[PDB]
């Protein structure tokens, strides 16, 4: 207690796995400038694994820049690309890898940073036709490209 | 310390010199002459922790240690169900961690000083015998063994103080600390003791026990089956131990049990003495703790004996017997042998001259650095159960011999 401290822990360091797709399906990626003002940094958190679904800016001054899209604004909403599955540094690269035709469960689809992991959004549920999602199984299906 | 006496002119002295009172003239007479020793026998060193904690020293102070643990993701799941002729879907996502710890390890510091002032070291002779000034020299060196034996203490001290309480509390209300520096060093033993309600020796009714302990460590060893370092090996204990076995009812039944003795049929009733001179050997049989005993006193400041064990407690080592970790010395200051600070590690004892100053005296000075230390710890979690105590009877000295008192005279 005094003279002798026993042990305690110091460090704890978790490592996942990724984010699974199907390889009957197909991937498509398409690299695009990421939008500076969105706190990028707030998005790539956590050690668990996520994907969170992008929408690019058509025109105005940062068009091609792309950025998270908010559940909130029809002009995000429409114009949405695809869907960052693995995860990235904005403090080394502002050019993300936007997956465009892939195939994630529904458990990996996040699209809050502060929404609990490995559990169902119900928001991108409830904007599963406005967000173009077909949902079949736990698994998405998406195809921005056609 | 002896008194600086001779024994044979003191012996020789006391014989009256000119003394004619009773007959009015010298008679005749015959004298013999015969001393005698003085000591309390019953005073004997705590030599059982030394056997047990090994003397290993170290020149840095502080000792830590890092443990590194590791959990890895089972290989867990199930394949998926589908209808033949379709796609394939992907599996779930698993986790791994990593954790680390520290462990910490500081040493204690003691010491302690004479002095003989010019009066004293002038001055000396024998208390009967006509001699030169050469007791003081005789007389220094009995204060340097003491200084040793006073640092073995300190040593059995601390480690009987780990062994008994699990930490070592120092605190100003105690006899041989005049700085007052309290010290909680808590070791973190897990469970120090064992509980018992209701002890061996309690009785209710008409001679019917209360509790039974050879099914009390039977179901100790059963209860730590799946912990194999909580499961109890050996015993430690001093004092009488037998009639405790003796006279309860469960041991007395397991007696009777074994030898046939059935009251009514076989014999009489056999004595008590019977009973104890083969309880022991019955409750090492059935259980299989090896039973050791140490029976060594001290003569505290009641002037009444008492064991090192105390009377109705007895230890419990719990995985095998051996050292329990050892104590560990760190170093001092020894000055500068070439011109650069060389240190040394043991207990260490020095001497100054001061016979050239004013006034001449002369001091001795030794002491020490170290603390124990309990090495093996557990792993997984960050327990320590390798020693354990229990009271286990109240009313043990009624069935002990009594003790004489010590002589002052």
């Amino acid at each position: 207690m005094d003279k002798v401290k026993l042990f305690q822990t110091i460090g704890r360091v978790e490592y996942w796995e990724r984010v699974p797709r199907l390889h009957a399906y197909g991937v498509f990626a398409l690299p695009f400038p990421m939008d500076p003002d969105v706190n990028w940094a707030q998005w790539f958190t956590g050690p668990h694994p996520r994907a969170f679904l992008v929408s690019i800016h058509k025109y105005g001054p940062k068009a091609g820049h792309v950025y998270p899209t908010n559940l909130t604004d029809e002009d995000a909403l429409l114009n949405v690309i695809g869907m960052v599955l693995d995860g990235h540094d904005y403090e080394n690269d502002p050019n993300v890898t936007v997956t465009l035709k892939a195939a994630v469960p529904i458990e990996y689809v996040q699209q809050d940073p502060q929404a609990p992991a490995l559990q169902p959004h119900q928001a991108v549920l409830d904007a599963a036709e406005v967000l173009k999602l077909k949902v079949i199984k736990g698994h998405y299906f998406f195809d921005y490209t056609r | 310390m002896r008194v600086p006496i001779n024994i044979n002119n003191a012996l020789a002295r006391v014989r009256d010199p000119l003394s004619i009172g009773g007959l009015k003239f010298p008679t005749t007479k015959e004298i013999q002459e015969a001393v005698a020793a003085i000591a309390d026998k019953f005073n004997q060193e705590n030599d059982l922790v030394d056997r047990f904690f090994p003397e290993d020293s170290t020149f840095a102070s502080e000792l830590e240690l890092y443990l590194l643990r590791t959990q890895d993701a089972e290989q867990t799941g199930m394949t998926f169900v589908h209808q033949v002729g379709s796609t394939s879907l992907p599996v779930e996502a698993r986790v791994a961690k990593v954790d680390l710890a520290k462990a910490t390890w500081s040493p204690l510091a003691f010491k302690e000083s004479r002095v003989w002032d010019e009066k004293e070291i002038l001055y000396l002779g024998r208390l009967a015998d006509e001699v030169q000034a050469g007791v003081i020299n005789e007389q220094i060196a009995e204060s340097l063994t003491w200084l040793m034996a006073r640092m073995r203490n300190r040593r059995r001290w601390l480690t009987w103080q780990v062994m008994r309480t699990g930490r070592i509390t120092i605190q100003p209300n105690d006899p041989y600390n005049p700085n007052g520096l309290k010290y909680v060093i808590d070791y973190g033993v897990t469970d120090i003791e064992l509980p018992l309600p209701q002890k061996f020796d309690a009785k209710d009714g008409n001679g019917n026990s209360a509790v039974d302990p050879i099914q009390y460590f039977r179901d100790l060893i059963k209860a730590a089956t799946y912990f194999p370092d909580r499961r109890p090996v050996a015993i430690i204990v001093g004092p009488g131990f037998d009639e405790v076995l003796a006279d309860n009812t469960f041991v007395q039944k397991y007696v009777e049990y074994e030898k046939g003795w059935v009251v009514g049929q076989n014999t009489v009733q056999p004595p008590r003495e019977v009973y104890r001179q083969a309880a022991l050997d019955i409750f090492k049989r059935y259980t299989g703790l090896e039973v050791m005993v140490y029976d060594k006193t001290y003569r505290d400041q009641d002037g009444s004996v008492k064991y090192w064990i105390p009377v109705g407690e007895l230890i419990v080592l719990n995985q095998s017997t051996g050292p329990v970790g050892r104590f560990v010395y760190t170093a001092h200051v020894a000055g500068q042998r070439n011109g650069k600070v060389v240190y040394a590690t043991g207990p260490y004892l020095t001497v100054k001259d001061h016979l050239q100053d004013d006034p001449p005296y002369y001091a001795i000075i030794a002491g020490f650095h170290g603390l124990p230390q309990l090495s093996g710890y557990n792993t997984e979690d960050f327990s320590f159960h390798r020693f354990k105590w229990l009271k286990y009877a109240n009313n043990v000295q009624s069935y002990l011999p009594p003790f004489p008192p010590k002589v002052e005279l």
